[PDB]
């Protein structure tokens, strides 16, 4: 009885009522009532996430005790929760003091066990108490993963969050609680589509809390906006819609604006590749509306093309585009990953690239250096959960794309390419991908605009010094003579713009007499083109 | 038989039936054993060479699980040094690896496919 | 008196019927009475796979010995077993110094135990390993004796191997409707 | 009346080291 | 007050009774002491393989220092076993 100013109690209160209304979690009580009343390996503990309501879990298992229901085990159990803020052990002789004159009739339950462990043991190993716990899985493992002198008598219930229905028709107990301020109506139709618009901030955070995080902080937005009685679904869409969004950036269902076109940006910075433009704005608009599956990455595609194609080009012209910054994608080079020890350091690089960013899109480009363990840590990414690491907290991959562009076959036009693509896929790599597409090279009428991306970037180069150019349509196709060569790429083109025109105008533009504010024309010779 | 029939999904029909699984067939390609010098890559010789780390293309798959179903994608290619190597699989349910071990073959499956079928029945 | 603090005595337990019973293996218990009783080269290590009755071996030893079977050397001889898991640089040894006095002043055959030596290993124990007056009774699994105690070892001319693999099925058919009164004890159907 | 004394510490954590092993390449 | 709460002392450990009958390696025991003797530099290492006593000669030598069969400047010298776990 000494115990009260160093514990709470859970005996009072569910006689007097002070009880929140519980809802669900029925068959995690009965594991509770299962799992505590056996012989041995009993009192287990509750595993889920920070922030769940395991402490509402034990207030209605109370609830149900104070109800009655119970078996022979579970005589009411009167039981106490430990404080955590109030420790050294000059005390605690003295708090397991009334828990020794128990019989098992006290049962405590302590929050967040990894920090006791010398002094509770040997009544633990003895039959007076059975101190269920709770902790989180990645610290129920570094503290007691190592340590099996005692991980006999615990046992893991991995207990979540609810279903999305369930977790927004739980929110009409919801009505009272924290709006004491200034007292909208927060709307039916807000309240339904308020945890709907959940992943518009992050999807890193979770369900049940996080729904009534977005809604004070929407809420507090709101009334500090309009310092109305009531809310819209517009209105909490576009202030949930505040902190991470540009004027708020990507607002409704919005394929309409933005993915439907898709390519004028892309089109215009790399010329060619029809095929690919209409079956990656297909495979996008398949894959990123969340009409594919469950929890995959979800893009999953590959096509082909030799040097000079442009295949690191392409991907960084949708870097921008997709998530719309520099920092929206993410390739390797592999170089480095050749054997099993490579495998043991990014397990670690990758994880924590998308642990600060979950943002990026991925991209694998050559198949020839990857070492085979990748490959089924790859495979264990898709329809297999999310990834694991060293530590243990994964990160879910949910808005990540994974893109293959490898000169596999460059030789093969569509026998000997799939031929030699279906052999070096391991297990598991053609039918959860999705369809292959075939490069188109350098051509006649796609060489122009190329040109004039690279003149439009010299131009860039030389704007600094008030010095810019005129280029004719003769001269641009006369450099199409030493710029065609579809085996080895546009790359002698990159490097002859700078080779002809580079030499002439900086022989002239050190010595002088080609002053500031000048233009500079072209002027066309069958070898050189003098200025 | 010929190509695209169900071929390969008679043999995921009874992958799972058996031993439940879908992930328990090991498919190879004999495409290329067409050579003399390539012909024990699929088990990899010796301690000290070129392939003892990767380990043999047939007998690291069998090693762990030992319950696959093999299949042979078009047999009718390879070397006639491959057809005594698949022929003493059958003899003894046993295969001497390069590491040294010896794998039982003797609860697994055989497959051998091909792709005729084209004008005769 | 003083140091009988931060262990357990499973001979203690012994007179109030805390442990279960041992029923089978009448052989792995005649194998380390063999060995217990030698001059040199004694402290056997059991060696097997988790869960399958090492502890119970060492219960059954000890029930064995408080009616009385074992020969005279080893007659009246009291059984401590130790702790790991509450013990972690530094102030390990101290604590194993700490633990060593009573051990030296029991100037008698009290008999320790270890769960997982392999944990512990080295230089520490092994002059007074090498004296004779306590009887280092352990228990590891097959891979961890080849991963610790073979590669750090250095002293491994001083420990021995008691293989108890597992019971077959019809054994432990026998084993479970002998085992079977005590879950009479607790729901009881 | 006593006093404090704050007293000092010592670390320690050594290094590992890998080995190629050569593969004779016929 | 040092070396006895840090050492044993196998001289006295020796007066009990509680060592070995050591027989035989006669001339590795004038090896060691011809060499214990010396003027600097008068140390020496047991080196053998794994099991062929490396202990008993020192045994014996602590019986021999005790019994009485010693050179002349040996007489008495308490030998010492330390440690440094
Ligand atoms: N279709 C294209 N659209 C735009 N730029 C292109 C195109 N094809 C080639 N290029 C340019 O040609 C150069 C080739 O650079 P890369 O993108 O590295 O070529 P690549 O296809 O990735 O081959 P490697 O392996 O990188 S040398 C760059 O300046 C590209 O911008
Ligand atoms: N011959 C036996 N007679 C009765 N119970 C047995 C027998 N063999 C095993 N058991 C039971 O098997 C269970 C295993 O308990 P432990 O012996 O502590 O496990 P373990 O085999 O020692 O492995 P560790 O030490 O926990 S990693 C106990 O409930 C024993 O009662
Ligand atoms: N001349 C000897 N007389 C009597 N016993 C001997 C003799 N030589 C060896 N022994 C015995 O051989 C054993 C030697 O034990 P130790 O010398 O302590 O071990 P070791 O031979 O030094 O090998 P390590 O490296 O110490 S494990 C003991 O049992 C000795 O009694
Ligand atoms: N089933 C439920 N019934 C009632 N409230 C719940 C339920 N699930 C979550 N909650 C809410 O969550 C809170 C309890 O969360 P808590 O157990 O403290 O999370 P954690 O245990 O992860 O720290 C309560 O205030 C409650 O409103
Ligand atoms: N008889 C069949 N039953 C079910 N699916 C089939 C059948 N025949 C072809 N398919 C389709 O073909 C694919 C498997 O064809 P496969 O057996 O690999 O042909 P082959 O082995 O002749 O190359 C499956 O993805 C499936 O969509």
């Amino acid at each position: 009885q000494a115990l009260q100013k160093y514990s709470t109690d859970l005996t009072a209160r569910a006689r007097e009522g002070k009880l929140d209304p519980v809802i669900g979690r029925d068959n995690e009580i009965r594991r509770v009532v299962q799992v505590l009343s056996r012989r041995t390996k009993n009192n287990p503990v509750l595993i889920g996430e920070p922030g769940v309501g395991k402490t509402a879990i034990v207030e209605g298992l109370a609830q149900r005790i104070v109800a009655g229901d119970v078996p022979e085990s579970l005589r009411d159990k009167t039981i106490v929760a430990l404080d955590l803020g109030s420790m050294f052990e000059e005390r605690l002789k003295a708090v397991l003091d009334d828990i020794k004159n128990s019989a098992g009739q006290i049962i405590t339950f302590i929050d967040e066990l990894h920090t006791i462990v010398n002094m509770i043991k040997p009544m633990l190993a003895r039959g007076e108490l059975r101190l269920v716990g709770a902790t989180t899985l990645d610290e129920y493992r570094k503290h007691i993963e190592k340590d099996a002198a005692l991980e006999r008598r615990f046992q893991q219930v991995y207990v979540g969050e609810p279903s999305v229905e369930d977790t927004i028709g739980i929110l009409r107990g919801l009505k009272d609680r924290y709006e004491v301020h200034h007292g909208v109506r927060i709307t039916d139709s807000a309240l339904v589509a308020a945890a709907t618009l959940s992943d518009r901030y992050i999807t890193a955070r979770f369900l049940p809390d996080k729904a009534i995080d977005l809604v004070d902080e929407a809420a507090s937005r709101l009334r500090m906006e309009i310092d109305k009685e009531e809310v819209g679904p517009d209105d909490i869409a576009d202030v949930v819609s505040a902190w991470t969004g540009i004027p708020a950036g990507r607002l409704l269902e919005g394929e309409t604006a933005k993915l439907l076109r898709m390519e004028d940006e892309l089109g215009k910075r790399v010329i060619g590749q029809k095929a690919a433009v209409t079956a990656v704005s297909d495979a996008v608009r398949r894959s990123r509306a969340g009409v594919s599956d469950p929890n995959r990455p979800t893009g999953a595609f590959m096509f082909l093309g030799p040097t000079g194609v442009g295949k690191t080009e392409l991907a960084k012209a949708l870097a921008d585009f997709l998530f719309d910054d520099e920092r929206a994608m993410v390739r390797i080079d592999m170089s480095e990953y050749g054997e099993k020890h490579t495998v043991a350091r990014l397990i670690g690089q990758l994880t924590e690239a998308v642990r600060r960013r979950p943002y990026t899109v991925v991209l694998f480009d050559e198949i020839e250096k990857a070492h085979p363990d990748v490959f089924d840590v790859l495979l264990q990414v898709l329809d297999e959960g999310r990834l694991t690491d060293g530590h243990g907290r994964t990160v879910d991959f949910r808005n990540t794309i994974l893109i293959l562009t490898s000169n596999l076959g460059s030789g093969g036009s569509a026998e000997q390419v799939l031929a030699a693509v279906r052999a070096t896929f391991k297990p598991e790599f053609i039918n959860r991908l999705d369809d292959v597409l075939i490069f188109e090279g350098l051509n006649p009428e796609e060489l122009v605009r190329i040109v004039d991306i690279q003149l439009a970037q010299l131009g860039k180069r030389l704007a600094q010094r008030r010095l810019q150019l005129q280029v004719s349509l003769p001269a641009k196709r006369w450099l199409a003579q030493r710029g065609f060569d579809p085996v080895y790429g546009a790359r002698p083109l990159r490097r002859l713009v700078q080779q002809a025109i580079g030499d002439q105008l900086a022989k002239m533009l050190l010595a002088g007499q080609v002053h500031d504010g000048d233009t500079v024309p072209v002027n066309v010779s069958p070898d050189a083109d003098s200025l | 038989g010929p190509t695209g029939v169900g071929k390969t999904e008679l043999a995921k029909a009874l992958a799972d039936f058996l031993f439940d699984d879908e992930r328990a067939m090991v498919r190879i390609d004999m495409s290329e054993y067409g050579e003399k010098h390539t012909v024990a890559r699929l088990i990899g010789a010796p301690p000290g060479y070129v392939g003892y780390e990767a380990g043999g293309q047939l007998t690291e798959a069998v090693r762990r699980r030992p319950y696959t179903v093999v299949l042979f994608d078009e047999i009718e290619k390879a070397h006639p040094d491959v057809f005594d190597v698949l022929l003493q699989v059958l003899d003894e349910g046993r295969l001497t690896d390069g590491h040294g071990r010896t794998v039982d073959f003797r609860n697994t499956i055989l497959i051998l496919t091909s792709n005729l079928g084209s004008g005769g029945s | 008196q003083a140091l009988q603090k931060y262990s357990t005595d499973l001979t203690a337990r012994a007179r109030e019927g805390k442990l279960d019973p041992v029923i089978g293996r009448d052989n792995e218990i005649r194998r380390v009475v063999q060995v217990l009783s030698r001059r040199t080269k004694n402290n056997p290590v059991l060696i097997g796979e988790p869960g399958v009755g090492k502890t119970a071996i060492v219960e059954g030893l000890a029930q064995r010995i408080v009616a009385g079977d074992v020969p005279e050397s080893l007659r009246d001889k009291t059984i401590v077993a130790l702790d790991l898991g509450s013990m972690v640089r530094g102030e390990f040894e101290e604590r194993l110094k700490a633990v060593l006095d009573d051990i030296k002043n029991s100037a008698g055959q009290i008999i320790t135990f270890i769960d997982e030596l392999h944990t512990i290993v080295g230089n520490m124990i092994k002059p007074m390993l090498a004296r004779g007056e306590l009887r280092l009774v352990g228990a590891t699994t097959l891979d961890e004796y080849r991963k610790h105690i073979e590669k750090d070892a250095a002293l491994e001319r001083r420990f021995q191997q008691v293989y108890v693999g597992e019971p077959s099925v019809e054994d432990t058919i026998g084993i479970l409707r002998g085992l079977k009164d005590r879950y009479e004890v607790h729901h009881g159907v | 009346a006593a006093a404090a004394a704050a007293a000092a510490a010592a670390a320690a954590a050594a290094a590992a080291a890998a080995a190629a092993a050569a593969a004779a390449a016929a």
